């Protein structure tokens, strides 16, 4: 009991997207974790006919986000985050926020309006710092 | 979870397994921490006792091993796995020089213990010695060495060690020590010895809580100190 | 819990519980305790008499390995007779192969190595007993060694077995054991088994004590106090 | 209840259940009494019926010249252990030319039922062996438990209800030393009768008794030659 | 304190001071997880803020909030967030988010599914089409090894902060703060407590100082002497060891 | 146990002149191994910090010339040694350390008046080397905050001073006796950066200030520090109306401390620049607030 | 309830314990091998932990015979039971045929080995996929094997963490001849797209087979190849 | 967690049950197919 | 929560009236109730001691408590493998201290009234506070102790009310004396113990199994109000006894004279007992062949 209520909230969504009325003008925006899961009689065009993958960011889109954060902020230096856009072990776009949230917080924390970019690598080093043991073991 | 439950030795559809990444926790149940030291000619093993009652004996307690003449070793880990680990260490280690007419190198003799280790997570029915082991030796053409033997059948070589509960501080320490460029001249590897360990722990003992393994190019024999030389560098890095 | 029915599994932080497990049926076994003086090893044992049908005697704890070495076990006593057995049968290959008598440092290895070796598969289970080792030499001294159902196995001046194991230990300190003849420590013994538990939660017991060293010539044996009966003597003083 | 299942497994509390469960299957059996003098060692049996008409159900049974046990508990182990029981004997027979001495006999059983105790996959010996002697120091009575603890005892009582044969037999073993063969016999008699309920009596084709003296080779009497000894009896005080 | 001002800049700053944030230019009110082996501080550094210019503090067990009936538990999430936006500074503390944090995975038929509905709740209405503006969210658990990397993306949970148990030098703080106001006679040897001392818990040193009372009313003393703390240490440190399955494996 | 340590210090404290000094080192070994001891009630450590502070009093008495090396130099290698006869940590956190430092700075207390620049900040600066990298954790932090409180008024403030206190303001807000001792130890280096005009520097650490409010109930003079550095800070900008409203505290506290010359000085500023604030409805309902006074008519700038 | 044992089937499909142990290779250190027109090229990734670690110990490219090498991406521990193993299989067959074993060879027996671990019951399988390569009868050979116990050839492959971005590169990046030089070249620059930090000496570990047998290359001869590369 | 007029019976039933029966002389019996329904507080002694 | 008096038009409060209920709630005064001996329980003479030095020195001790610089703790917790013993000695706690006793029962606040059992936990309570000496009992706080990690407390609509109101009340009222608070439950592995901690139910009183001799004099005390025969080897009741509480051997000894009131003989026997033995745990005995 009750999966089957969830299983038959899918064919309601089926229908009421998909039945004779064809309601017209109405838009669906839909997004999720991994799709892969899902049920293909979703994903069958005329119902969900825009399949849209969002990546990481790539380099060349770092470069934007990080323009576009740090566009409204009092970076002005001559330490450039070039060598941190053209680094490996890729970085979400939620991350790059962060790092410029907790340079803003290190900014402040030694009483600078200013980010004097050693701060910059505290804050990278911390939102990067995951994998840590592996045992030294299954390579 | 995924939770399989982790009861035998099978894999986890992450990738891992479970059993044998729990016997590097039993190590730390032994409440110990030991240091190896590779700096120059000589090798140093380091390590405290922990001696709670008067009524137990003092001579008995000591986890230096002596393996060969000139093959000594340190364990940690639970007391009981540890020696039945020197057992086969010392068994092998006489069946070199009885089939091949030498004296068996230290390189060679973690291949031999770490390949026992690996059958019993290979084959189940055993359960896999939650123990660890630290060797010195002195190599003819190699210089001293130093190895590691873990519970999962993996070994490596290298110059300063730490085991026991504190390793990712200890490690952290050596990282800093052992990165400027020394000489390492037989009292500057005893000094950097103690005082690796002489950051951690906050103890003070009067010179009668630890033991110290040595050897050298000079006598390439092992050697356990005594507790006046003990007391002698206690001093000695120390004004 | 549930990750300790075998004793070949580990625990999630790391230990075995069945191991943990029959350390403490050891616990509910009655006080035995050993002691040794400058020149042999005593023995001690606080033994209960069942109802009234036993015979003065029987099933006792001192056990005798060798013609040197005897044991003070304590737990389980039929597990005890069958490693008592073990600790037999080894030093007599021993004198075959070697020739002479068993070093008491190197009989106490190879009988934790064999209980070692219970606490490692499922098919079979840990050992529920604990023990003492005394001997005497006269190149080698007293020895006195303790082994748990672990096969942790080292040296001790004195040791107590039972439940009133901290409760006894806590009165072996205070006596100058390095200086004393063995025969001062007879009656000793005698004070610290009966100091314990005579008949609080219990009705009756017996005293039986152990005793090797150099006034037997190196031999061991139980001690003639059905000669001069000085334990219960002396130790019924300690009534005020 | 989870550790409930093999003899492998230990409690969180230290105790072994199926051990403690074979205890149980010696209360099944029926109550046996056995006792000694300084020269002669009695043990007394009760029989249990299976119907009205067939026969009833032995339980002394003979092993040497010197040695002879009683039972009591699974009637499978009790061949099993008697196999290895007499095989024993004539071996120090074969070899040493020399009767057994008892006490080291009972050694080789605790031996014996102590490996299937501790190894996985085979259950203990459900059984509960008095064993009465003569090595050359004398009678002896010896009980054995299926947790391989033997005892030596001067008299004892195992089986159904045999606590009230017990509370009979430590208000009269300083009486039982100094006895002769006759009422020795009839002093051990006198405790089977209080594990019986009181509406039945003690008859000649429901006992057994068996007697080794020290000039006297093991005998097994039944159903004939025990009314030469349930002569000379009061009846129960009611 | 070292993890008490790294704390206090990401909460107490931005309700108290937002001038600053806007002199560089940036946002957060986001809040932390603390992640550390229970007994120690994961409460405390939650109320000592929830004090300085204090607010609607909650508290959350997370717990209480999961039964039989399927819809409830998303009920209860929606609520506690509803109440949040009607007071508008605020503070949300949710201990053991292991509970219901989780990991989201493919079959777990019964139970598991109502979970990650709950989980996808609150995942997504602390970080949801509304701007959740004015709120901080205190997430404190013992475990966590895994939860959701959707949780755990710095966003919802911008920074995260280890706490450990000892110092031997903490432990000389701990034991002054609650052997505080107690009446003694100034015989205190601190160290050789804390030496003997291996407490690892200020509930456990609460608790010695607590003992150490105790004994100093027995035998009629209005003071507390030395020798209370030692029969208060042995008594603890054997009250320990008198406990099984005791595991400290966080990440 | 320790009473033979009492006759130790009853020896010492008459024969510091009648005995050589080097003989209280040779009498330091002994008290350093009663040191190591410490056991349950008679040598136990609040008897052994006072013989540590029987000889630092001893040598001041010594050193209370400028001949002061004995007392650091010996000081310095006594620490090091009873460290050195051991391991890690000297024999306990408490007391021969700090307990005998919170002595030393009570004597530099003393001594801070009369000697000159030089042996003093001698003394300081062996004070500032122990505690960088040797015995520098909590128990105890105040010691050395009161220490660099007075190791910044050698030079009565330049560039190295501010930096000198600014690298030692961000770690003692945890805690420091929050009830007065913070506070004014925070408000000190602020007209420190408006000396090095650095006025980002200090408009930052001037916005720590005033959560601990009515803070004119219990002290006075806490008060008026703290606004003249704020009424300069915006002086080299412009918020008129910000200082006129700092005024208005500099105008009603000195008024019930009575004052007659110096409440006028305050009210005279207060009356002069409303006047120099851009228009706004801020400065008409404030004239009309400030004005229509019966303390006010005592200037022509009434009329003005 | 069918993912905890080997010897049973599930009802639709295949074995899952077979597929939990491909997941361990993939969790391993990234590898790469490039047959060439002459030779064959292999390479790996070798960062330790620490700097106290020494490089000069333990090894991965790792000879059989004189043409034949070795490699893996895994569990370094169960590399070392398989290699001993083959090391003494390759011998019984030059004492019966008194001739070097060809590379085709070894491959159908290694993986009978690898075949005999995935029976029952209570034997886990190898966490080790394999690269084998040699130079017999002129023409060089590339094989891989796997637990499962299959084997193949490839022109060019990689394993090991982040094989899939490898596999697209060298998917655009192999042709069917170059030089055993530009192999190497090329080997490099594949190991270089997934890597973090500064590739040295000894990051990296190579091993070639010429048709003159087998050798793995001294530091320095990698330093050389790395110092202008690309 | 019940408490809808099945209570009602249930709590005024075992108030009844007690209460007014120390030493009565009117005997009850109940029987039903399902021994799930066993309340411990009935069989607490007074009551069953 | 009152039951005011209002106009049927007007909608408006003219009088009140309230707290109008039933005879379950009458019957929770239980004062100045008859004395059983500490010294009637033997082996468990620490608890008795530890409650001593939780609530009676408290009474006694009122400002040594004061001047120390402590705080007398007001939760204390009574917890074993089952009851009599639970109970038991909680009745032998009131039974010779006097001060305003005041008992109350678990199920006995579950109502189907929603919020009665919140209203009575708090108006008991604050009954108990207007009583200066008055000390409050709760009896199987386990049956709404709950909470435990995944399989239960099944909802509910009475537990948190009950529960919370409990942790409402508690923390309420100063810890001085005399509104003490004892709580009896049976294990706190059903509890919520890390929860109250501190000045919440806090005092653990772990009880054991009682012994043999305890279980024998349980039976004779229980033997006393019926014809048993002089011939009675508590020695065989002693040993025979094993995993059985007082509410067992209280049951053997009434199921022995039920027996014989089968056989309508006028006395009883061990065997009684050991029928009443095979009666409790339903066993049943026969021949079984395999036993000779
Ligand atoms: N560093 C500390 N300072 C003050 N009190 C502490 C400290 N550590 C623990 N405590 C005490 O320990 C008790 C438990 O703390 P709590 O925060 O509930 O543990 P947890 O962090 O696991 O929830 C508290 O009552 C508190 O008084």
């Amino acid at each position: 009991g009750a999966d089957r209520e969830v299983q038959r909230i899918l064919l309601e969504l089926l229908n009421q997207m998909d039945g004779f009325d064809q309601n017209v003008n109405v838009k669906v925006i839909m997004a999720t974790n991994r799709a892969d899961t899902l049920d293909p009689a979703l994903l069958r065009p005329g119902r969900l006919d825009r399949k849209i993958e969002f990546p990481l960011p790539d380099r060349r889109q770092k470069r934007l986000i990080f323009s576009t954060i740090t566009s409204k902020m009092n970076l002005s230096e001559e330490v450039d985050l070039e060598d941190y856009v053209a680094r490996p072990d890729k970085i979400s776009g939620a991350d790059i926020n962060s790092i410029c949230q907790e340079s803003g917080m290190l900014a402040v924390r030694e009483n600078r309006y200013i980010v004097l970019a050693k701060d910059f690598e505290k804050a990278y080093k911390t939102v990067i710092k995951k994998d840590e043991q592996e045992h030294e073991f299954y390579k | 979870s995924a939770g399989f439950d982790r009861h035998i030795t099978i894999f986890s559809p992450e990738g891992r397994l479970y059993q044998v990444e729990y016997a590097f926790k039993a190590i730390n149940q032994g409440g110990l921490t030991s240091v190896a030291v590779r700096g120059k000619d000589c090798a140093v093993i380091v390590t405290q006792k922990k001696v709670p009652d008067k009524l137990l004996d003092s001579s008995t307690v000591t986890h230096l091993f002596k393996i060969t003449e000139n093959i000594g070793c340190v364990m940690t880990g639970m007391t009981a796995d540890s020696r039945s680990q020197v057992q086969r260490a010392r068994y092998e280690a006489a069946n070199w020089k009885y089939k091949y007419g030498y004296e068996i190198p230290v390189d060679m003799l973690c291949k031999r213990i770490a390949d026992i280790s690996q059958v019993y997570t290979q084959n189940a029915e055993m359960r896999p010695l939650g123990c660890c082991m630290i060797l010195i030796g002195i190599d003819e053409e190699q210089g001293p060495q130093v190895y590691k033997c873990d519970p999962a059948g993996y070994y490596c070589g290298f110059k300063a060690t730490a085991a026991g509960v504190k390793q990712t501080e200890s490690t952290s320490f050596l990282e800093k020590k052992v990165k400027k460029k020394f000489d390492w001249t037989f009292e500057q590897t005893v000094e950097t010895a103690i005082t690796c360990l002489s950051t951690v722990l906050s103890i003070d003992f009067k010179p009668s809580e630890i033991e110290v393994g040595v050897v050298t190019v000079e006598n390439p024999k092992f050697r356990i100190l005594t507790e006046a030389e003990i007391d002698a560098h206690l001093v000695a890095l120390a004004e | 819990t549930g990750y300790d029915l075998s004793a070949s599994t580990f625990s999630p932080d790391g230990r075995v519980f069945q191991v943990e497990y029959a350390m403490k049926a050891v616990e509910n076994s009655s006080t035995a305790i050993g002691i040794r003086c400058k020149d042999g090893v005593v023995f001690g044992v606080e033994k209960l008499v069942l109802s009234k049908l036993y015979e003065e005697g029987s099933n006792k704890r001192l056990f005798n390995v060798d013609r040197h070495v005897g044991m003070a076990v304590a737990g389980l006593l039929a597990d005890a007779r069958s490693l008592a057995d073990i600790a037999r049968e080894e030093a007599s290959n021993f004198r075959s192969n070697f020739g002479y008598n068993i070093p008491l440092k190197h009989l106490a290895d190879r009988v934790a190595m064999y209980v070692h070796a219970y606490t490692l598969y499922s098919a079979v289970r840990p050992f529920g007993c604990s023990f003492m080792l005394g001997s005497y030499s006269v190149n080698d001294g007293a020895q006195l060694y303790m082994i748990d159902p672990s096969g942790v196995s080292y040296g001790y001046w004195g040791c107590a077995i039972g439940k009133a194991r901290q409760a006894a230990k806590t009165e072996i300190e205070k006596l100058q054991m390095k200086e004393m003849t063995c025969r001062d420590i007879v009656k000793e013994v005698a004070k610290i088994i009966y100091i314990v538990h005579d008949e609080v939660k219990d009705k009756a017991f017996e005293l039986e004590l152990s005793w090797v060293g150099e006034l037997t010539n190196g031999r061991h044996e139980i001690v003639p106090k059905d000669i001069r009966e000085e334990a219960e003597k002396y130790a019924k003083e300690s009534l005020k | 209840n989870q550790y409930d299942n093999d003899v492998t497994v230990w409690s969180p509390q230290g105790r072994i259940h199926q051990i403690e469960y074979a205890m149980e299957a010696v209360k099944q059996g029926s109550a046996t009494v056995g006792l000694k003098s300084k020269t002669h060692a009695v043990l007394v049996a009760l029989k249990r019926a299976q119907s009205e008409l067939a026969a009833h159900q032995k339980k002394i049974l003979h092993v040497d010249n010197h040695i002879g046990i009683s039972i009591a508990g699974l009637t499978a182990d009790a061949r099993l252990l008697c196999n290895f029981m007499r095989q024993e004997c004539l071996d120090s027979r074969f070899v040493f030319d020399r009767p057994l001495p008892v006490s080291r006999l009972v050694s080789l059983i605790g031996s014996k039922t102590q490996i299937p105790t501790q190894r996985y996959g085979r259950r203990p010996y459900g059984v509960g062996l008095l064993i009465a002697g003569y090595d050359d120091m004398g009678p002896h009575i010896f009980q054995t438990c299926p947790s391989a603890n033997y005892f030596d005892c001067r008299a004892m009582s195992i089986g159904a209800r045999s606590q009230s044969a017990r509370t009979y037999l430590e208000r009269h073993m300083s009486e039982f030393m100094e006895c002769n063969l006759n009422e020795l016999v009839k002093h051990g008699l006198r405790a089977l009768r209080e594990t019986l309920p009181a509406e039945q009596d003690l008859t000649t084709k429901n006992v057994s008794i068996g007697i080794v003296g020290k000039d006297l080779e093991f005998t097994i009497y039944d159903d004939d030659d025990v009314s030469p000894f349930l002569e000379g009896l009061e009846e129960r005080p009611q | 304190s070292e993890q008490i001002r790294e704390l206090r800049e990401v909460i107490e700053l931005p309700l108290t001071n937002p001038e600053l944030f806007q002199r560089v230019g940036i946002i957060p009110p986001k809040g932390c997880l603390l992640y550390g082996p229970p007994g120690t501080g994961k409460t405390l550094l939650a109320r000592a803020v929830a004090s300085q210019l204090d607010c609607n503090f909650l508290k959350v067990v997370s717990s209480s909030i999961v039964d039989k009936y399927i819809g409830e538990s998303a009920r209860l999430i929606r609520e506690m967030f509803n109440y949040a936006r009607d007071h508008q500074p605020c503070i949300i503390f949710m201990d053991e988010i292991d509970a219901i944090g989780g990991r989201r995975f493919s079959e777990g038929t019964s139970a598991d599914r109502e979970i990650q509905r709950t989980l996808m709740e609150l995942l997504n209405q602390m970080d949801g089409f509304d701007t959740l503006h004015r709120v901080k969210m205190i997430m404190a658990t013992n475990r966590p090894d895994t939860l959701d990397p959707a949780l755990l993306r710095p966003g919802r949970l911008d920074r995260k902060i280890h706490i450990d148990l000892p110092n031997e030098q903490a432990r000389l703080d701990i034991l002054k703060i609650h052997a505080g106001p107690i009446t003694k006679h100034g015989e205190i040897d601190y160290e050789a407590i804390v030496k003997l001392s291996d407490g690892f818990n200020g509930a456990d040193l609460r608790n010695v100082c607590t003992e150490a009372g105790m004994f100093a009313i027995r035998a009629d003393h209005d003071f507390v002497v030395q020798e209370d703390f030692m029969k208060a240490v042995r008594k603890v440190a054997d009250s320990k060891k008198l406990e099984s399955k005791l595991d400290y494996k966080p990440v | 146990m320790a009473d033979g340590g009492s006759e130790r210090a009853d020896g010492r404290i008459v024969k510091m002149e009648v005995d050589y000094s080097a003989t209280v080192d040779q009498r330091l070994p002994e008290c350093a191994k009663l040191a190591k001891e410490g056991r349950l009630q008679e040598v136990i450590e609040t008897l052994l910090s006072l013989e540590k502070q029987t000889r630092t009093a001893s040598d001041m008495v010594s050193t209370s010339r400028i001949l002061v090396a004995v007392v650091k130099m010996c000081y310095e290698a006594k620490e090091w040694d009873l460290l050195n006869e051991n391991i890690m940590l000297l024999s306990k956190r408490r007391s021969q350390l700090k307990q005998a430092v919170a002595k030393m700075v009570q004597q530099c207390c003393t001594y801070v008046e009369e000697i000159t620049d030089l042996p003093i900040k001698l003394r300081l600066i062996d004070t500032l080397r122990m505690v960088t990298e040797g015995k520098i954790y909590v128990e105890i932090e105040r010691a050395r905050l009161t220490k660099t409180l007075a190791t910044i008024k050698e030079q009565n403030g330049d560039v190295k001073e501010a930096a000198s206190i600014l690298q030692e303001l961000q770690v003692e807000t945890y805690g420091s006796m929050e009830k007065k001792e913070r506070v004014e130890f925070i408000l000190e280096q602020m007209r420190l950066c408006l000396a090095v005009k650095d006025y980002i520097r200090t408009q930052i650490i001037s916005k720590k200030i005033n959560t601990k409010f009515f803070q004119e109930e219990n002290t006075e003079k806490l008060k008026l520090k703290y606004y003249n550095l704020m009424i300069q800070l915006d002086q080299h900008e412009g918020s008129y109306l910000s200082i006129c409203k700092h005024y208005r505290a500099i105008y009603d506290t000195p008024c019930i401390q009575a004052e007659s010359e110096k409440w006028q000085q305050a009210l005279k500023s207060v009356v002069l620049y409303v006047i120099l604030a851009p228009f706004d409805n801020e400065q008409s309902d404030l004239v009309h607030r400030i004005s229509g006074d019966k303390k006010l008519e005592e200037i022509p700038k009434y009329k003005d | 309830g069918y993912s905890f044992s080997l010897t049973t089937f599930s009802p639709s499909g295949k074995l899952v314990q077979i597929e939990y142990a491909l997941a361990a290779v993939a969790g391993g250190a990234p590898s790469v091998g490039i047959k060439a027109a002459n030779g064959v090229v292999l390479a790996t990734e070798k960062k330790q932990k620490s700097i106290l670690y020494d490089e000069r110990s333990v090894h991965k490219v790792e000879p059989i015979t004189k043409h034949i090498g070795l490699v893996y991406s895994g569990m370094g521990p169960d590399y070392r039971v398989l290699v001993h193993r083959a090391r003494k299989l390759a011998q019984q067959y030059y004492l019966v045929y008194q001739e070097p074993i060809p590379t085709a060879q070894l491959v159908q027996r290694v993986a009978s080995v690898m075949q005999e671990y995935t029976q029952s019951g209570g034997v886990r399988p190898f966490g080790v996929s394999l690269l084998i390569c040699g130079w017999n009868e002129g023409r060089p050979y590339l094989f891989q094997s796997d637990p499962s116990g299959a084997y193949f050839a490839w022109k060019a492959t990689a394993m090991g963490k982040n094989y899939v971005n490898g596999k697209t590169f060298l998917e655009k990046r192999y042709n069917e001849d170059l030089e055993l030089e530009d192999a190497i070249h090329t080997a490099i620059l594949t190991l270089k797209e997934s890597f973090e930090g500064q590739m040295t000496e000894d990051n990296i570990e190579v091993g070639i087979c010429n048709e003159a047998g087998f050798r793995r290359l001294t530091p320095t001869e990698v330093k050389d190849y790395l110092a202008a590369i690309a | 967690g019940g408490d809808n007029e099945v209570q009602r019976t249930m709590l005024e039933l075992i108030n009844q049950l007690d209460g007014f029966d120390p030493r009565g002389n009117i005997k009850v019996l109940m029987a039903t197919n399902r021994p799930d329904t066993l309340d411990p507080a009935l069989m607490r002694p007074g009551r069953l | 929560g009152d039951l005011v008096g209002v106009n049927k038009d007007s909608y408006l409060i003219l009088e009140t009236l309230p707290t109008e209920y039933d005879s379950r709630v009458k019957a929770m005064e239980v004062d100045e109730r008859p004395t059983e001996q500490y010294s009637d329980i033997g082996g468990l003479d620490k608890q008795i001691q530890e409650l001593v030095e939780a609530i009676v020195l408290p009474m006694n001790h009122k400002e040594k408590f004061e001047n120390l610089g402590i705080q007398p703790p007001k939760g204390v917790l009574m917890y074993g493998p089952p009851g009599t013993g639970k109970t038991l000695l909680a009745r032998a706690c009131a039974a010779q201290t006097k001060a305003t006793f005041l008992k109350l029962a678990g199920p006995q606040l579950v109502q189907m009234f929603i919020g009665d059992g919140a209203k009575l936990v708090r108006d008991a309570f604050a009954l108990a506070k207007e009583k200066a000496p008055s000390i409050i009992f709760i009896d199987e706080l386990d049956a709404i102790g709950t909470k435990r990690f995944d399989s239960e407390k099944a909802g509910d609509r009475e537990v948190q009310r009950t529960m919370l109101e409990l942790l409402n009340q508690l923390d309420g009222f100063q810890p001085n004396t005399q509104v003490k608070v004892i709580a009896a439950t049976n294990r706190v592995d059903i509890l919520d113990p890390a929860l109250l901690r501190s000045g919440r139910l806090d005092r653990k009183i772990e009880f054991p199994m009682p012994n043999e001799e305890a279980r024998a004099r349980i039976m004779q005390i229980h033997s006393r109000k019926m014809n048993v025969s002089p011939d009675v080897n508590y020695e065989e009741l002693a040993r025979c006894t094993d995993d059985f509480n007082g509410a067992q051997c209280k049951a053997v000894c009434v199921e022995a004279g039920m027996i014989a009131l089968r056989r309508g003989a006028t006395e009883l026997t061990h065997e009684d007992y050991m029928e009443g033995i095979l009666e409790v745990q339903a066993k049943k005995k026969a021949n079984l062949q395999y036993y000779a």
